[PDB]
């Protein structure tokens, strides 16, 4: 019955009615009165009405007063510093059922046909709809139709708009694995996307796209990189995409934290050239936390940061490269602010790579993107987002920014 | 009894 839920805070609203206190004698517990679309709890998948709150973020609320949970709840919620929020919840089917499905799917289709094409309510919903959800959507349409929604959707929209709501229909792994596809199509490279993928992405999801890619474009990642790259930059890349890095262990090195750092060193700045094969080995075997630290121990040996001595020791795109995969190792929220400050900051829009980065971080990161671009910025991504965008396109990035800070 | 939207 006792269960912990863990949510994301990034949404501007929780989105539930709550009910009861000990100041009740009709519900001296508080419960979840309705679930409403277009907040956290419905995101969820795993929150229903009728289930009994036990605690929020480790405050308690089972015997409080009305008042002292709804209090302790949004200032819980409130809190963007602690995500996720985990909500403990006393059980007496899935939230999100086949029904929910069919129904955002029969108004998809009722927004598609309509005269001139109902776009707000295409994205209204499908930017507060979780991956899982929009997968549920896409398979009772085509129940219903005999068409893809994909296909539909690529019919009835157009412009920016049409590319971050198909963007959102595939799975992460399909997303990724079509935007690497994507990068390496026509002459030359979009190198920028394909290190933004390569060296952001986990283990884990990169398993999962390099599974994928191979089951939809009939070749393995690798070898396409292979084809499409050369020289250190290709070694480089290659390593990355094989999603073997080290785990994060549960003892720190510390001996092989310095004797990584002065090896570095060793490879670059201290020596005329460059030992490139060094570099790529140890920055992409160690853990995140454990290079973390080497580059902080790295201070110690050299005069230059790792990211400085990197512009100084390498160039092209090899060095393009190695600052992307350092700063996702250092702080990777911070990365993403800082490439979507980039996409905004000047003349028109990156567009490209906001919608990729809203797309792909809207569920995994965002609020910590949001943080640190607020920290560092001083005004909200959602801010920038709306200077820089419009209409409907504009709407369904903010949804997927969540709120504004 | 006592019905709120947080
Ligand atoms: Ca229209
Ligand atoms: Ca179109
Ligand atoms: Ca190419
Ligand atoms: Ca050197
Ligand atoms: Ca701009």
């Amino acid at each position: 019955e006792l269960k912990t839920v863990t949510l994301s805070k990034m949404k501007q609203s929780l989105g539930i009615s709550i009910s009861g206190g000990i100041e009740s004698k009709v519900q001296p517990m508080v419960k979840i009165e309705k679930i409403f679309p277009g907040g956290a709890a419905f995101l969820s998948g795993a929150l229903q009405a009728g289930f009994e709150l036990v605690a929020v973020d480790g405050e308690n609320l089972e015997q409080v007063t009305h008042q002292r949970a709804v209090d302790t709840i949004r200032r819980a919620y409130r809190n963007k510093a602690r995500e996720p929020m985990e909500l403990v919840v006393r059980v007496p089917v899935k939230a999100y059922t086949n029904f929910d499905a069919e129904r955002d799917a029969l108004n998809i289709e009722t927004a598609i046909k309509t005269k001139g094409v109902d776009e707000v309510t295409i994205v209204n919903i499908l930017t507060n709809r979780s991956n899982e959800q929009r997968q549920d959507i896409a398979f009772a349409y085509q129940r219903r139709t005999k068409k893809e929604l994909a296909s539909a959707l690529k019919s009835a929209l157009s412009g920016h708009l049409e590319t971050v709501i198909l963007g959102l229909l595939k799975t992460p792994a399909q997303y990724d694995a079509s935007e690497l596809k994507a990068s390496m199509k026509g002459l030359g490279t979009d190198e920028d996307s394909l290190i933004e993928i390569i060296c952001s992405r986990t283990n884990q999801e990169l398993q999962e796209i390099n599974r994928v890619y191979k089951e939809m474009y009939k070749t393995d990642l690798e070898k396409d990189i292979i084809s499409d790259t050369s020289g250190d930059f290709r070694k480089l890349m290659v390593a990355l995409a094989k999603g073997r890095r080290a785990e994060d262990g549960s003892v720190i090195d510390y001996e092989l934290i310095d004797q990584d750092a002065r090896d570095l060193y060793d490879a670059g700045v201290k020596r005329k050239g460059t030992d490139v094969p060094k570099w790529i080995s140890i920055m992409t075997e160690r853990s995140v936390p454990h290079l973390q630290k080497v580059f902080d121990r790295y201070k110690s040996y050299s005069p230059y940061d790792m990211l400085e001595s990197i512009r100084k020791e390498v160039k092209g795109d090899l060095e393009n490269a190695f600052l992307n995969l350092v700063q996702c190792i250092q702080n990777k929220p911070l990365y993403f602010a800082d490439r979507l400050y980039d996409s905004m900051k000047g003349k028109g829009t990156r567009d490209k790579v906001l919608i990729r980065i809203m797309v792909s971080r809207s569920e995994v990161d965002m609020l910590k993107i949001r943080s640190e671009f607020k920290r560092k910025y001083g005004k909200s991504l959602y801010y920038y987002i709306q200077q820089d965008t419009k209409g409907d396109y504009q709407k369904a990035l903010l949804y997927l920014c969540g709120g504004d800070d | 009894k006592k019905i709120t939207t947080v």
